[PDB]
């Protein structure tokens, strides 16, 4: 069920990103970039701004 | 002036901007060269409905004499063929353009009724949706072998072919060197598309020479415009209004000379000239490859509606995505496709046909030689041509009246002409009134011989 | 698809800064710059700001005071073959709501990256020389003009 | 003007959210449409395109590489869904030949297998008369067995025959008015009558919709041309009144004519021209009126005699009356419709009368019979059955579509149903999917429309059961959940 | 408020007329009422 679940929300994001007609390296490319961008802002998120968005995702799992 | 720019430099920013702001409008007013009133005045809502109730259109239609000749029509009681009946009286049909006799061949009914049987009569909608058969994509690859290229497209409609062909790759800024005494569908093609028109003599390269150096002259006015303009030649096989045949070679030289490309039209050489009926390239010999685009109708020849543009996949790939005859508009039916395949393969099968057609026209056009009253325009290698009147009189509507009275005449003895037709008002070039003769390889001997003899007879007791 | 499918228009890109949504989209792109920008980790909140004002003026620049024609074939003949899409706008009408907006963005990102900068004057120079060079094409008095012949065909 | 009839239309706008996400696909596919020419461009990537031959690469490049922009990076992806090709009659099923790429859609191979049986929502057969069998069929057999296929000459010339009397007589008689003419293409009929009658010095007023073939005539003539919006009366009568009172632009004189363009149902659309509205302000201008029923001859009104009998007004209000045969009676033509002394001027002065070949003689025998049933000349009550049936279709399929949670556009009484997709990816997604459900679709993509708006057009028939429907709506519907393309905020 | 008006007070004069001549700039696009159809025409 979570599988499939996941799947269909990758299928919804290849059709509102617009990868969904784009070759397969075409959408590697983008991926790249994206998950680039992601962790890089992460990163710089932990080193200059306060955790406390950390502390309200924590309270959220817990 | 050392002292100036030192005194300048030492005086505060505010100042100096303040006296560039000053120097901006300094110039605003120097180039201010419009000069206003302030006068404004409004109509009065009485005025605007007084104007509305006092304006009158004209009629839509003007009133049409009833004198006009066009507005009788030839009423055929039976298929237009070799012993038709015209007006209900029997006459032999030299007016109708069916060169190889395919429209009455048993063959091409049998393949349109199998087709007819297999799909039915209507496509129900354009190319792109669910408007294409298989039998479209036959058709395009017969005529692609036959022509010995590597492409062809085909049109519901003979006008539509060149009139959409010829826009879709002529713009705005363009040069197209046409010929004088082109058909409509060409003039209405040329219309369509913004380019600028420059006309030659008819079957003068003297001409087209001349306004080729004259563009050469202006490109090397301006190279950077000259390096954006394309450069297109518009002829035909063999002309509609005066069935005289165009000197090919000649044309690929000044073609290969001055950068210019070169549109074909062939709908009446296509299956009349050369060996095999490949058009006047083949009469000529001349290479499939080095003319553009070649464009022709089914209906004349191959007796059956449509029409189609030849070439390589560069240039007719284009026509698929912006010919509008093409885009917007329903396929060709099945059974006219079928019947299209049928008549292809008839005049691939026995290739002698085009040869007694060529000596058809040769008898025809030696006997008729010798008319007081009218001359003969045309080539001995046309299957169509005119007779015009050899002393015009002052105004056309008696050349019209002489010439229908002549028609009528050989009508009541069994020989059915027809009077070239023309808008009067549109035409760029309007040729003379003329009767349109037409041979086919039905027409034996003897016939030629009777017709000669029995329009001779009427234009020398009708002139006199 | 073809142009005049299913809507009468001639021009269709004259339109496409009208639709419903592209402002809204427009001011969300250049937010999202602005969030890239920040996300880098060894440059200054100064140099983020005037790097955002740049990179946006040039790319509006390129995208509407350089590209000239229009990306699909259209049936007017090629009338708009020599325009740029600044001057495609609206159809040549001078003042709009879409003309005056694009006009008025980059002024007030100016306003803001003057700001953030603490009104340093070598970010001055380059922010005033970026909003110049956005800022000049947008009169109407340079409409169908080009200078010393560049960019004509 | 008086609606004896209620009025009801919805043009429902787009979401927001889903605007944004339209613009985020567009924008991503420009960038790599860019990236793509760059790496063309330096040849690191092989193009798979044809070029000039080598003895005129000295020549001006024949293309403007930029028009093409969109045909190569958007048109290419998704080139699969148009040109079909089918090998049967256009019925309620069809048989498409089944084709393979390899190449990501630059070039197409046909496997041997054909899809058989799938269900035809593309095609034009408003009253299906597109049978391979039938009474019309045999008479068509019969008259081509002795008549031939295609004549070889023009009307005025030998080309003119009976069977073409016969049907302008038929016409004349189905519409009402005193005569008409027939020509053998749709597209000719505007493009080489249009000219004719109005010349340079005199206003079109066109509307917002028009067809390509109205749009060709109307430029081919010299007159000035106006666009007004789209069934917007008050920007039809603003028009009018500005035309009226200002004059020429040039020179202030009165305009000579003033001619109003107008088609009875618009098929992208799907809406219905508002007639009496129309006729009100061209009976108080005095103005003419040009109606094109291509779309609306055969699938409205109660007989099927147009648009005018759906509205009750009178056929003599309408100037120029246009049609096509090729959509309802199932035969490619074209007519126009009028008074006597118009058929006469245009017998006498249009283009295709003088300088193109007349219908064939099948085609005119398919439409003769196809409107003699039609008409009840036949005296079976069949051709009266197809208007309720198609009716009854009509109602039962946009209502259920509504209410699943689509957007649909148009009036509630037309056949052709747009559903809204509002994505680049989803048209291309939605093609396949209902191709792989045995569907046929027509999707229309971005050029051709406004950039927000991408539809996907039905034409529903009165050759189609309820069971076909329902099939259609059970796919529709599990397609719709698999695409979220219910972005209806009244219903769901 | 306070902090940008000590901000503004801190910047240079001809920057804060730059600011002000936009402005102005900005109020004149606002109130340009008038759509100019910039077109030329003349006789034949
Ligand atoms: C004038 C030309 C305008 C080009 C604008 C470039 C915008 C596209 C861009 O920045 O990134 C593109 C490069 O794009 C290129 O490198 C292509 C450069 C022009 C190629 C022209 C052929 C690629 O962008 P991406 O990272 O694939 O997304």
């Amino acid at each position: 069920r979570a599988w499939k679940q996941m799947s269909w929300f990758y299928y919804q994001y290849l059709l509102v990103t617009a990868l969904y007609m784009l070759e397969p390296w075409e959408r590697t490319v983008f991926n790249s970039m994206l998950v680039s961008i992601v962790g890089m802002a992460l990163y710089t998120g932990y080193v200059f701004m306060p955790q406390h968005i950390m502390a309200i995702l924590h309270y959220f799992e817990i | 002036l050392v002292e100036m720019v030192q005194a300048l430099y030492e005086a505060p920013a505010y100042h100096l901007i303040l006296e560039g702001i000053l120097i901006l409008w300094i110039i605003r007013l120097l180039f201010s060269k419009t000069y206003k009133l302030q006068e404004r005045s409004d109509l009065t809502v009485k005025e605007k409905e007084e104007l509305i109730e006092e304006w009158q259109p004209e009629p839509l239609v003007p009133p049409v004499p009833k004198d006009h000749p066009a507005l009788n029509y030839n009423i055929v009681s039976g298929p237009p063929s070799h012993k038709t009946v015209v007006n209900g009286k029997e006459c032999i049909n030299f007016a109708s353009f069916n060169f190889l006799g395919l429209l009455d061949n048993p063959r091409v009914k049998a393949a349109a009724l199998a087709s007819l049987k297999k799909y039915g009569v209507g496509t129900c909608g354009p190319r792109g949706f669910y408007g294409t058969f298989d039998v479209h994509l036959d058709l395009e690859d017969r005529l692609a072998k036959f022509m010995k290229t590597e492409e062809a497209i085909i049109y519901s409609y003979g006008f539509a072919t060149i009139a959409s062909a010829i826009p879709a790759y002529s713009k705005r800024g363009d040069i197209v060197f046409v010929d004088r005494a082109a058909c409509f569908a060409i003039q209405k093609g040329l219309q369509a598309s913004r380019s600028d028109i420059k006309l030659f003599k008819h079957n003068d390269m003297a001409d087209l020479e001349r306004l080729l150096k004259e563009q050469e002259i202006e490109d090397q006015k301006n190279p950077r415009k000259a390096r954006v303009t394309r450069r297109f030649i518009v002829v035909e096989g063999l002309y509609m209004n005066t069935g005289t045949i165009c000197p090919l070679p000649e044309l690929v030289k000044l073609k290969y000379k001055y950068k210019a490309r070169i549109f074909l039209e062939e709908s009446l050489s296509f299956g009349v000239l050369g060996e095999h009926g490949r058009g006047v390239t083949e009469h000529y010999g001349i290479n499939i490859d080095d003319i553009d685009l070649i464009s022709a109708n089914m209906e004349n020849a191959l007796a059956s509606i449509g029409g189609f543009c030849c070439g390589r996949s560069f240039v007719i790939d284009h026509q698929r995505l912006s010919g509008q005859g093409y885009c917007f508009s329903a396929s060709l039916p099945p059974l006219l496709a079928a019947a299209a395949i049928e008549a292809l393969n008839i005049m691939e099968e026995n290739p002698g046909i085009f040869a007694v057609l060529k000596e058809k026209c040769g008898q025809i056009h030696k006997a008729l030689q010798g008319i007081s009253g009218l001359k003969v325009v045309g080539e001995s290698l046309s299957p169509a041509f005119h007779l015009q009147l050899e002393e015009s009189t002052g105004s056309r509507e008696q050349d019209v009246r002489l010439l229908q009275e002549i028609v009528d005449q050989c009508m009541n003895r069994s020989i059915a002409l027809t009077q070239a037709r023309y808008l009067e008002k549109e035409e760029k070039c309007l040729p003379p009134p003329s009767i349109r003769v037409v041979v086919t390889v039905e027409q034996t001997e003897e016939e030629l011989e009777r017709a000669a003899s029995t329009i001779k007879e009427v234009a020398q007791a009708v002139l006199l | 698809m073809n142009v005049g499918t299913a809507h009468s228009e001639v021009n269709p890109n004259t339109r496409v800064m009208n639709s419903r949504g592209i402002w809204l989209s427009y001011v969300l792109a250049i937010g999202l710059l602005h969030i890239v920008l920040l996300s880098i980790p060894f440059v200054s909140v100064p140099v983020v700001w005037t790097l955002t004002n740049l990179i946006h003026n040039m790319g509006m620049y390129i995208f509407l005071h350089t590209v000239k024609g229009t990306p699909f074939e259209t049936p007017d003949q090629g009338k708009a073959r020599l325009l740029t899409h600044w001057e495609q706008m609206d159809y040549g009408v001078q003042f709009t709501a879409s003309r005056k907006f694009l006009t008025i963005t980059p002024i007030v990102l100016y306003f803001l990256t003057s700001f953030y900068t603490k009104y340093d004057q070598i970010h001055f120079v380059l922010n005033t020389v970026s909003l110049m060079s956005v800022l000049i094409p947008k009169l109407p008095q340079l409409h169908g003009v080009r200078i010393f012949g560049i960019n004509k065909y | 003007g008086l609606y004896k009839r209620p009025f009801n239309e919805a043009f429902e706008e787009t979401p927001m959210l889903v605007a944004v996400l339209t613009y985020v696909g567009y924008g991503v596919l420009t960038l790599f449409g860019y990236l793509r020419d760059f790496l063309r461009y330096w040849r690191i990537e092989k193009c798979h395109h044809a070029t000039e031959r080598e003895e005129q690469k000295d020549f001006v490049s024949l293309y403007q590489d930029f028009e093409n922009f969109y045909t190569r990076n958007l048109y290419m992806r998704i080139r699969d869904n148009w040109n079909r090709p089918i090998c049967s009659v256009p019925g309620a099923r069809v048989d498409i030949m089944e084709r393979q790429s390899h190449d990501y859609n630059w070039s197409f191979k046909y496997t041997g297998n054909i899809i058989k049986g799938v269900i035809n929502m593309g095609s034009y057969n408003y009253l299906g008369f597109a049978r391979n069998t039938g009474s019309c069929q045999e008479a068509a057999a019969k008259v081509l067995e002795e008549y031939g296929a295609g004549v070889c000459s023009t009307r005025q010339e030998i080309g003119n025959l009976d069977k073409h009397e016969e049907l302008e007589e038929l016409v004349a008689r189905f519409l009402g008015v005193e005569a008409a003419m027939a020509y053998g293409m749709g597209f000719a009929t505007n493009s080489m009558n249009i000219p004719a009658l109005v010349g340079k010095g005199c206003l079109i007023l066109s509307d917002e919709l028009n067809h390509a073939s109205l749009v060709l005539g109307a430029r081919l003539s010299g007159a000035t041309i106006r666009i007004f919006k789209h069934n917007n009366m008050q920007s039809l009568e603003k028009l009018l009144k500005d035309a009226i009172v200002y004059g020429q632009p040039r020179t202030r004189r009165p305009w000579k004519k003033i001619l109003i363009l107008v088609e009875g149902i618009y098929s992208m659309e799907g809406s219905i021209v508002r007639l009496p509205e129309v006729i009100a302000l061209k009976k108080k201008y005095k103005a003419y009126l040009y109606l094109d029923e291509a779309h609306s001859i055969g699938a409205l009104g109660p007989t099927g005699r147009g648009v005018v009998e759906y509205f009750g007004l009178d056929p003599e209000d309408v100037d120029v009356m246009m049609g096509t045969f090729t959509k309802s009676f199932g035969a490619s033509g074209g007519y126009i419709g009028g008074k006597k002394e118009l058929i006469d001027y245009l017998r006498t002065h249009s283009h295709s009368a003088v300088y193109a070949t007349s219908l064939s003689p099948p085609v005119v025998e398919q439409i003769i019979t196809s409107m003699k049933c039609i008409m009840g000349q036949d005296g079976t009550s069949l051709g009266k059955e197809c208007v309720q049936q198609l009716a009854e279709n009509t109602r039962y399929f946009r209502r259920r579509l509504k209410e699943m949670g689509f957007i649909i556009y148009g009036n509630e009484d037309s056949p052709v149903v747009p559903l809204m997709l509002y994505m680049p990816a989803k048209i291309g997604a939605f093609g396949r999917e209902m191709l792989k459900r045995n569907i046929g679709v027509v999707v229309v993509g971005f050029p051709a429309t406004p950039i927000i708006e991408s539809r996907a057009r039905f034409c529903l028939s009165a050759a189609h059961t309820k069971e076909i429907l329902d099939t259609a709506l059970k796919e529709i519907d599990e397609v719709g959940d698999l695409l979220q393309l219910k972005y209806s905020r009244h219903r769901l």
